[PDB]
């Protein structure tokens, strides 16, 4: 197993939950958003940080890396915490604080 | 990340690195303004955990980085330990970011924006090259 | 936000 | 939800090295495979007096995180990475009861997390996740001590890298 010292990147497509669904079934929910299978994956260490989509000439944070393959196969999607549905939470938590 | 590549230096000024007080990398998060960071609350972050913004070779002892500590941690309350559902953490900072050109922040989406099946996006980090 | 001051460049755009 | 740490203070990884499940009882036993009554293949997880320090484990979640939390539900196994035929599970067993043996199976959750107890950790099986979970004992018999679910018995562990 190799830990780079140096930040890595990697350009992956988005699924359809539905899609998602024939990988990892009934895990799969409306918070989550799957990416990848590409022949690209995230891996351990990569936990917590960003999956960003381009929107109107700026990146916008669409996943937060969470959970997939124990091998970090890059023929399965890897799982991502969908922000569309957790930035209602992100707001209120900001102004509150 | 396996069959990535290595990034443009600073091209990604969100994105830190959680690290223990012992100096071990645990998890990425990214800054959305100089005073909150977001991660996973699988993560399992404490006040006692450093924010390392500005980084991009963690070898490296010449880069400008920041080492910010935390005030308050906000687990969404909603996470399910079982399920993984609703994976979010807010990290808020109790030594603001200095943002700069390796450190800045992401932007947020609306909660009605679409990002259609099949968009090409991109996901950074310092995780495995090879499990 | 989301505007890199050191844009990134990604292999295959 | 604590890190779970190594004898060295190091954090345990997720999958990526191998360890030690060193009994802070049981002087110098080890980890083994054993035959309950008589099955072609040894598939019983024990303890061996004989054997130090014993066969290595890796614990595995399917976060995309480097380390093992206490928090965590796990996967335990023999072997290396690439293997998948030395996979830990309950399975009900005469005369040990609900004995732990390796399975030609994994499930995406596995069904133990590792809990800090005494000097050291205990192995904790979550038949269902969000109910109560039995901590891991023993069952003496045969010279060997059958790794089973003995509730409130805990065998204690201090978790040594491979190296």
């Amino acid at each position: 197993a190799n830990t780079p010292d140096r930040l890595q990147q990697a350009s992956l497509p988005l699924l359809s939950n539905t899609n998602c669904k024939k990988y990892w079934g009934t895990k799969i929910k409306d918070a989550m958003i799957c990416a990848g299978a590409s022949g690209v994956s995230s891996c351990m260490g990569d936990s917590g940080g960003p999956l960003v989509c381009k929107k109107n000439g700026a990146w916008t944070l669409v996943g937060i890396v969470s959970w997939g393959s124990s091998t970090c196969s890059t023929s399965t999607p890897g799982v991502y915490a969908r922000v569309t549905a957790l930035v209602n939470w992100v707001q209120q938590t900001l102004a509150a604080n | 990340i396996v069959n990535g590549e290595e990034a443009v230096p600073g091209s990604w000024p969100w994105q830190v690195s959680l690290q223990d007080k012992t100096g071990f990398h645990f998890c990425g998060g990214s800054l959305i303004n100089e005073n909150w960071v977001v991660t996973a609350a699988h993560c399992g972050v404490t006040t006692s955990d450093v924010v390392v913004a500005g980084e991009f070779d963690q070898g490296s002892s010449s880069e400008k980085i920041q080492k910010l500590k935390i005030a308050k941690v906000f687990k969404n309350s909603k996470y399910n330990s079982l399920t993984i559902n609703n994976d979010i953490t807010l990290l808020k900072l109790s030594t603001a970011a200095s943002f700069s050109q390796t450190v800045s922040a992401v932007c947020l989406p609306s909660a009605s924006d679409d990002f259609a099946a099949g968009t090409t996006c991109v996901t950074t980090g310092w995780g495995l090259t090879r499990y | 936000c989301g505007v890199p001051a050191i844009q990134p460049v990604l292999s295959g755009l | 939800s604590s890190v779970v740490v190594d004898t060295n203070g190091q954090p345990v990884s997720n999958g990526a090295d191998a360890y030690y499940l060193v009994p802070v009882s049981h002087g110098h036993a080890g980890l083994a495979l054993a035959k309950i009554g008589n099955e072609a293949e040894p598939r019983a997880v024990v303890l061996d007096p004989h054997h130090r320090p014993g066969l290595p484990v890796r614990f595995e979640s399917p976060l995309f995180i480097n380390i093992i939390k206490e928090s965590y539900f796990l996967n335990i196994k023999f072997g290396p990475s690439s293997s998948d035929s030395g996979v830990w599970d309950v399975i009900q067993q005469d005369p040990i009861g609900l004995a732990v043996k390796v399975t030609d199976t994994k499930s995406l959750l596995g069904p133990f997390k590792v809990e800090k107890e005494g000097e050291g950790y205990k192995i904790v099986y979550y038949p269902e996740r969000g109910q109560t979970g039995l901590d891991i004992g023993l069952v003496h018999r045969n010279d060997k001590y059958y790794l089973a679910v003995k509730d409130g018995e805990p065998c204690v562990f201090k978790i040594r890298k491979a190296t």
